DNA sequence: CAAA
DNA sequence: CAAA
DNA sequence: CAAA
DNA sequence: CAAA
């Protein structure tokens, strides 16, 4: 049949990849959530791999997140962001997932206040106990609200109850000012 | 038969007067 | 003596049966004013391709101030420097809630006295049946949200029953007889003077026709009536798109869009005032619930069928109701119609399957079905009749785009010699 | 590949966000169900944090609503209703929504009885023991149909049997009467 | 982004609806299957709220009708017909729909043989333990087979091993003769 | 330079926004007109938004020499249209001259996609110039 | 009266169907032509699935006198072309008259959606009578 | 109604075919995947029929791939490479998908070091405990980055916790440089 | 009625002066 | 080889009577 | 104000010599 | 259409 | 439009 | 544009 | 192109 070549999200090629091992601390909304980036991807297309493990030490309910710097070059008021999400986690606790804005005047920041956060949810391609999914998008105003901070976008996750135990996948996101092009045998 | 290409219909438009209502009225 | 360039466009749009108005310009004893308004009128989306086109009606009026603000304009003339300030009138406190004037309702939430009256004015001189309740709401704010957003509701386009005999029409004239007999040469004068009641109930209602009936005339001072200067109309006509897809392959979508001048020639403006210019657009009322009136009958009798001229002439008026006319016609409302008046007239035909079909501009419900036994409100066009056949009133039922070129020559120093002291 | 740019619901962008903590007190059909908005979103767009414990101190098998006041303006008969929603529950009892509207004649409605309440299914993304996700919208007459009050719309979530537990995510609404532009690579 | 306007099934709006409670008594194939209406919604659009008890007072596997009485104006041959339910479950049965097609003389029908039912499989947005949902459509031939009969269309629910237990959502379903108009912001 | 004129549905016609119609308003008397010193405005008096901070200074009965163009308003909160759905200078305070020029972001919300900003041109230059100039040759050549 | 030629994918030349090809068929002797009885034949005789049961009495030699419309078998099965892809009267029975009749179902096959049925036409009505009739006005008038 | 011609992935037709039986060593990204294929597909298009045991020699968490030889014929910078699968496992484990692509200079790699992989994620059809679902594509450059190699695509299959038991199910993948032509009865 | 198809409106444009700024402004 | 842009096809339709049915058929 | 519908841009194409290469090159 |  |  |  |  006829090959679909459209998409609601288009994973970086051959850039923008950081592998992150280690603990994961998830938390609460009330205090500083986890950016699991220190170098933190840029060309606004992220692409990071998960081999590590879900450690509880804070608190049982929680959220942490992975994100990347939106170029602001577009004179356009807004545009689109995709993440695509697989992650299977050892202990049931039943992930989810979203995207998510949020300023600062740090590069590369480590972690950022919930209070600080704003939320777009997408369709969750599956939310089982030990795995999410997701291959989605959402409008984002690109521009700093502060004059002075740089913006960043990216796919939280959270759950209810959360569970140590290694988790692994892969997390991507795009600022989508490119259509990559497609060899489409018929033109 | 006739060649032109479909035109929508206009008004339903004689002879004298047939509605007296009291005065003129569009 | 020097032209102003008063030309401006106007980007506007209302519900179908409403009277907008399009353009207002204010002028001045002296004033020659000439108007020239070229544009394209269209409708929103249609849901189907394009059935038929809509009637559309431009006027133009001119009202003197003294119309409007009475003696108390005459003085504020005559004291002239000193004239107590003339008082404006109240809207709603909603931006859109002077809409029938054309205008944004101002900052303050009231707009000048003239635009409202002469909106009224203008109503009630033309557009509402002469027998009708005068629309008399003293403030733009005793105005309901519909009205005025979008205009005072028109009459159908005249027919059988949009355009019947005055409700009030006399059936049978009574005249006073002794015991055993009776004057003769009274049951003539009674005659006679029926009459002139007749004559005047039919088409005299209003004081100029009256007096123009003995042969005579009357400046428009006289009953304060608005100036007819300009009428014209036209049909509102497009092109269907063609659907190109899987699935809209073989749909169409029709797109009304007619281009259109209205010209006004030269025109003398005697005293200071307004020139005011409205639009109103309407759609044929086809029903595939109408029948000929003689379908409907169920005895039918030589006086109906056979049309004998000795009768037809001699009759008194009919009152027949809607019920008469439509299938789910309501029955009460009642209408007195001329006798064999439908083999003076045929009605127009929509084969019932057109009935729930979802975009043609026809009355799929019986005229007046939802406004309850109410003749007025069935005559009147409710423009929600039509909400069911466009894809979506982003831009209300219809909307126009047009370019006003207005000359005007008036007694009128330089800006140069206004802003120059010396 | 090419970028979709079409979906079934925006999420409001910078404005409408409140964040509801606490009990949510699920209730039955039969009574009056728990409307979690004391400040009701308005531009008729609301997009609702969650991060509240799930109490079951009425019955064991309810629903709660989250909703905003339908903007009426529009001489639109009727226009469409978006919702995306993603809720993680720590208690496993299989969550469920859809889209609902309700008037009153109250400005900030706290609770509306059931059967004052209408249903507008949608597909769920996901419906698992502890996480449902959505994203889909309904059609929806926006006008009052009793002459005085305000009309509401949202997402209302139920459940067969709830589970006390702590329960996380975004429950987002949207009056489609705007689309969001969005920088277009290709235009 | 741009919002989409196309949809497998367009919930009834204001008409047709009806509650249903108490006991469904789930059937099997070879025996009669309960139509839980009484009040079967006419428009041929119906809306069904559900608050009662799954009772296996008969067999433990079964299932359980939804049904509404076709419109046979068209001449067109058949029509599409669309559902859209939810259906949260107490008892862990793992539920199954799809839409279905039975004729009868009788107005009200109680319940339909099941060697009198026609099936009509449709994509399922989930069936989990406790939860079924589906938003979809079929083609099905609207003139009755058997000069005299009426109609009847509706989504059928099963399971392989049903358990007592309240169940909770909405069954919605249309015979599509008519797309509603909406608010779409650019025409 | 490439601009729209400046057209709005929160415009309104002076005269519609005066609230005390006086004689040296309305009657556009010659006498008056021609000997009277400029008329200080506000934006308020000729928008519904109109910023109120923004004084103007404007020839007497120059209400009368010019007509305004004319939205309804319902095309206010319409995507799409060049129109200035907000008062002008709305956003850059209450300063006459931030008013007066133009602001590109007052037509963002017109454009799909300004991939190509607001607007772009594609011209071909055709220019000729007479000129003393040695030729390529004799520049290159030094015998 | 709509109606579309009686074309089939499913006729044939009444000559291709005759199994024993006579000199009084195939000859076309004048002598012969002007003086048999009719002839009585079948739809089995002009239609692969000509139902047998419908005779009719054709004059001899007529299909020497007309030639019959060809339609490639593969459009048999073809949703969309306005032909019969079933001998006609195929779903009536063993019923003539209700086979020579136009059964609109033929036709069901072709059409995206009979919202408005088969065909449909909008037309303007222009009718213009002379009659003795009375005014409007001396029906209302009574004096 | 009109049947649907578009689609992620065609799968092979009647070529490019291998079954897979044995032992499926899943690895860690810190060492050497296993890339269960010695006679690897060819003709860019791969058809993987798996009936083996997922054994836990090694770690408990880790990944498999089923791989093919990318067609570098075009001159098109990259094109499209989608993958069908249907796996059900006996062990639960929360299976996980998506596409990868990796060089080689290898004609028929046995296993490929995790740090020379490259992921993209794919919208997973199902994600339960003991089956993953998914038919996807993704935009890949097809040209060896490395002077020499050969360049490898096809779909990965990770695990946060991985148990001894038997799989069945296929593993498709194909490089869209063809569109399969097909009995459309309206053309 | 005029035949024409649709076109776009162009500027809001005649007598003496009107605009005094102090100078030339384009 | 005609030029013309492809037409649908009409009427099957001379000389003398051919059919017989007893008076006059539409 | 042009009438025409836009056309694609041509050449960037005159008096005396300028690309001295050693001899001809297309 | 009596192609009488 | 008094089709007075 | 001093519509000086 | 010796714009020799
Ligand atoms: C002739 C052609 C037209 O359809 C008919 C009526 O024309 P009018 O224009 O409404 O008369
Ligand atoms: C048409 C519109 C008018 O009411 C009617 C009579 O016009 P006149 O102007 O009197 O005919
Ligand atoms: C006449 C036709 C035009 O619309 C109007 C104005 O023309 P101009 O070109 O702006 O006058
Ligand atoms: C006479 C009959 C018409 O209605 C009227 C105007 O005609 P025109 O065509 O717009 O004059
Ligand atoms: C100008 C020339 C005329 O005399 C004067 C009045 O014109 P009207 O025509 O009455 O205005
Ligand atoms: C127009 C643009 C110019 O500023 C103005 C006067 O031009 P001029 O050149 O002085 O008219
Ligand atoms: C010649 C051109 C036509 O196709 C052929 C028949 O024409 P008629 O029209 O049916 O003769
Ligand atoms: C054709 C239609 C008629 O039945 C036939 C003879 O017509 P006439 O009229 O008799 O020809
Ligand atoms: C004139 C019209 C053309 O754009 C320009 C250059 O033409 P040429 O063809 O490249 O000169
Ligand atoms: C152009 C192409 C050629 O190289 C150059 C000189 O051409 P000629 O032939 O020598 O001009
Ligand atoms: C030929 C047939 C008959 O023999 C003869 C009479 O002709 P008409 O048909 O009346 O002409
Ligand atoms: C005719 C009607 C009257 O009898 C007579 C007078 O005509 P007019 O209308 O004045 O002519
Ligand atoms: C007029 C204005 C002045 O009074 C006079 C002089 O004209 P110009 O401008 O120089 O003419
Ligand atoms: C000019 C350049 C040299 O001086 C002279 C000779 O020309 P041609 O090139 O041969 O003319």
């Amino acid at each position: 049949m006829y090959q679909n070549f459209v998409t609601k999200h288009d994973t970086a090629i051959q850039t923008s990849r950081f592998s992150v091992t280690g603990n994961v601390i998830p938390a609460a909304p009330t205090g500083n959530i986890p950016v699991i980036n220190g170098g933190s991807i840029t060309a606004e297309r992220a692409v990071v791999n998960l081999y590590a493990n879900m450690n509880v030490s804070t608190s049982s309910d929680g959220s942490f997140i992975v994100a990347m710097k939106v170029d602001t070059s577009p004179t356009d008021p807004n545009c689109v962001i995709s993440a695509g999400v697989n992650l299977s986690f050892a202990g049931t606790s039943y992930p989810i997932v979203g995207i998510v804005r949020f300023e600062s005047a740090s590069e590369q920041p480590t972690s950022i206040a919930g209070s600080e956060v704003e939320h777009y949810p997408i369709e969750m391609s599956v939310g089982s106990g030990g795995v999410c999914s997701a291959r989605d998008c959402a409008t984002v105003d690109i521009h700093p609200r502060t004059s002075g901070n740089n913006v960043f976008v990216g796919v939280i996750c959270s759950s209810a109850k959360w569970t140590s135990g290694r988790v692994i996948g892969t997390i991507a996101t795009t600022q989508v000012i490119h259509e990559y092009q497609v060899l489409q045998p018929l033109k | 038969a006739r060649p032109g290409r479909p035109q929508p219909l206009r008004g339903t438009k004689k002879g004298a007067r047939l509605w007296y209502v009291g005065g003129q009225q569009f | 003596r020097e032209i102003v360039d008063l030309s401006h466009l106007a980007f506007d749009c209302g519900m179908l049966g409403r009277l907008k108005t399009v353009s207002w310009t204010p002028v001045i004893a002296g004033d020659s004013f000439e108007l020239d308004a070229v544009g394209a009128l269209r409708l929103s989306p249609l849901r189907r391709g394009l059935a038929i086109d809509s009637k559309v009606d431009f006027f133009t009026f001119y009202i003197p101030h003294r119309h409007v603000y009475g003696d108390q304009w005459i003085q504020f003339m005559r004291d002239g420097v000193n004239a107590q300030p003339l008082p404006s009138v109240t809207c709603n406190r909603y931006p859109d809630h002077a809409g029938y004037v054309g205008t944004i309702v101002p900052a303050n939430n009231r707009i000048p006295k003239f635009l409202h009256q002469s909106y009224l004015n203008i109503y009630n001189n033309y557009f509402r049946a002469p027998w009708m309740p005068e629309r008399t709401e003293a403030n733009p704010s005793n105005l309901n949200e519909d009205d005025a957003r979008y205009g005072f509701r028109c009459c159908h386009l005249k027919n059988i029953w949009s355009a019947p005999l005055p409700p009030e029409t006399k059936l049978a004239e009574e005249m006073g007889i002794e015991s055993n007999s009776i004057d003769i040469m009274g049951l003539q004068a009674a005659y006679a003077q029926l009459h002139t009641e007749q004559e005047r109930t039919y088409f005299m209602q209003r004081y100029r026709d009256v007096i123009s009936s003995f042969g005579g005339s009357t400046s428009y001072d006289a009953d304060n009536r608005p100036l007819l200067v300009m009428h014209t109309d036209f049909w509102a006509s497009g092109y269907d798109v063609d659907g190109t897809d899987q699935s809209s392959l073989g749909q169409f979508s029709g797109r009304v869009q007619q281009t259109f001048k209205h010209s006004v020639p030269r025109f003398f403006v005697p005293e200071h005032g307004v020139m005011m210019t409205l639009a109103l657009i309407r759609f044929p009322p086809i029903s595939p619930l109408e029948h000929h009136y003689l379908a409907g009958k169920s005895q039918l009798t030589y006086t109906d069928l056979a049309g004998d001229p000795a009768l037809i002439g001699n009759l008194p008026p009919r009152e027949i109701s809607y019920r008469d006319l439509f299938r789910d016609g309501r029955s009460g409302i009642k209408i007195k119609v001329a006798e064999s008046i439908w083999y003076r007239t045929h009605p127009d035909y929509v084969n019932f399957k057109y009935h729930d079909l979802h975009g043609f501009p026809f009355l799929d419900d019986a005229p007046g079905t939802s406004t309850g036994d109410n003749l007025q409100e069935a005559i009147l066009v409710r423009h929600q009749d039509y909400d069911a056949c466009f894809q979506s009133q982003q831009l209300l039922q219809w909307n126009k785009q047009a370019r006003y070129n207005v000359s005007v020559y008036r007694h009128m120093p330089t800006v140069r010699d206004s802003i120059m002291t010396s």
